[PDB]
DNA sequence: GATCTGGCCTGTCTTACACAGTGGTAGTACTCCACTGTCTGGCTGTACAAAAACCCTGCAG
DNA sequence: CTGCAGGGTTTTTGTACAGCCAGACAGTGGAGTACTACCACTGTGTAAGACAGGCCAGATC
């Protein structure tokens, strides 16, 4: 919520824990792990009747937006 | 001594390029020792690209480093 | 007069730098020992300098000129 | 060529008179030249009549031994 | 006399190469989970002295 | 006036029974959690080398 960079946190977080710091902030690896409950694809879901035409697997998360692009060159790019 | 200089100042040697020159010289050296330049002492351009090139796939391929234009630090070192 | 630029009253610049490196020639006139009512004047300070200016600086919003371009940035340590 | 005649030239007379080189080199500003460059990107107040007033005056807060000092970093 | 053309410079452009960054990953090393006993030092109910700097007061000058 | 010393005088200071419990010392078996350097990727500045064309010298028109 404040456009801070990684290398910035981390930075940030080292030197506010030599200060008094009993550790304060969390350490950056901790974040990469902890967002995995706000992301898409993580929380178990049905529906009925079953979707039609869209796979009922639902753990996935971020998808390239192609959608299986056959990449062969000569046709459409 | 042309121009009112307006600034004291005891110059010294530069600390970074301090190479760069020198590179480029033991470059020269390498590439007229494949020539015979003090047995044919005034060779053109056809010659001087052929040294060049022939030295530079033997550096390839014994220390493999690629041939560069210009000649920056981690190059010379 | 349309050059802008800041800088500063050099000699407090300096006065400056000198009250911060306050605490260090106290420790060390702690750890060389040497009296402190015997060593109030003959001190000597080396300063040294350098002034180089940079290119074409990038920046944003900034499409047409606002002679966002060249800088030199005369310094000290 | 210049380099050459400066190496082989006078280093003996130089590190006698002054006692060093590196440690005069300005290869310190033109790393403090990036230093320059962000701080423009993140600082400026939009106005080349303040713009250099700010730079100058985050810059010489970033370049003080009493702030690197606090940062430990242990 | 008045002009052509190589020999040479440099001012201008351009082009490879370097840093600069950033989120992701791997490799590494420094902090505790819990079991169990067990020693050390600072808290609590009054009493006795020891030091200490100002204040009075004697008496010396 | 001054300096100096017996005691005052109040404050500060440590030593003193007497019981209690926080806080630490070892180590175990390695997890594991924090840290530190790759790492894939291009944007931005940089400056060596093309180079051309302009100019002087050679020699000419
Ligand atoms: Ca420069
Ligand atoms: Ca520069």
């Amino acid at each position: 919520n404040t456009f801070l960079s990684c290398s910035q946190y981390h930075k940030m977080y080292r030197t506010v824990k030599a200060t008094s710091g009993r550790q304060i902030f969390q350490p950056l690896h901790t974040l990469r792990n902890a967002e995995k409950e706000l992301l898409p694809g993580f929380h178990q879901f049905e529906w009925q009747p079953a979707l039609k035409n869209v796979s009922t697997s639902w753990d996935v998360g971020i998808i390239d937006g192609l959608s299986g692009w056959t990449v062969s060159v000569d046709d459409v790019p | 001594v042309s121009a009112k200089p307006f600034m004291e100042t005891q110059p010294t040697l530069d600390a970074l390029h301090c190479d760069i020159g020198n590179a480029t010289e033991f470059y020269k050296i390498f590439q007229d020792e494949i020539g015979e330049v003090y047995q044919k002492p005034n060779p053109s351009r056809e010659e001087r690209r052929r040294w060049r090139s022939t030295l530079d796939k033997q550096l390839r391929k014994k220390m493999k480093l690629k041939p560069v234009m210009r000649m920056n630090g981690n190059y010379a070192r | 007069a349309d050059t802008i630029s800041r800088r500063f009253r050099y000699d407090v610049a300096l006065v400056s730098a000198l009250k911060d490196l306050e605490e260090d020639i106290m420790e060390g006139l702690r750890e060389r020992a040497l009296d402190d009512s015997m060593c109030t004047s003959g001190f000597t300070v080396v300063v040294k300098e350098s002034c180089d200016g940079m290119g074409d600086v990038s920046e944003k919003h900034g499409s047409g000129p606002a002679v966002p371009e060249k800088a030199v940035r005369f310094s000290f340590t | 060529t210049n380099y050459l005649h400066k190496t082989l030239a006078h280093v003996p007379e130089i590190v006698e008179r002054d006692g060093s080189i590196g440690a005069w080199a300005s290869e310190g500003n033109e790393s403090g030249n990036k230093l320059f460059r962000r701080f423009r990107k993140m600082n400026a107040r939009q106005s080349k009549t303040f713009e250099l007033e700010d730079i100058l005056k985050h810059h010489w807060l970033y370049t003080s031994k009493y702030l690197q000092k606090f940062m430990e970093a242990h």
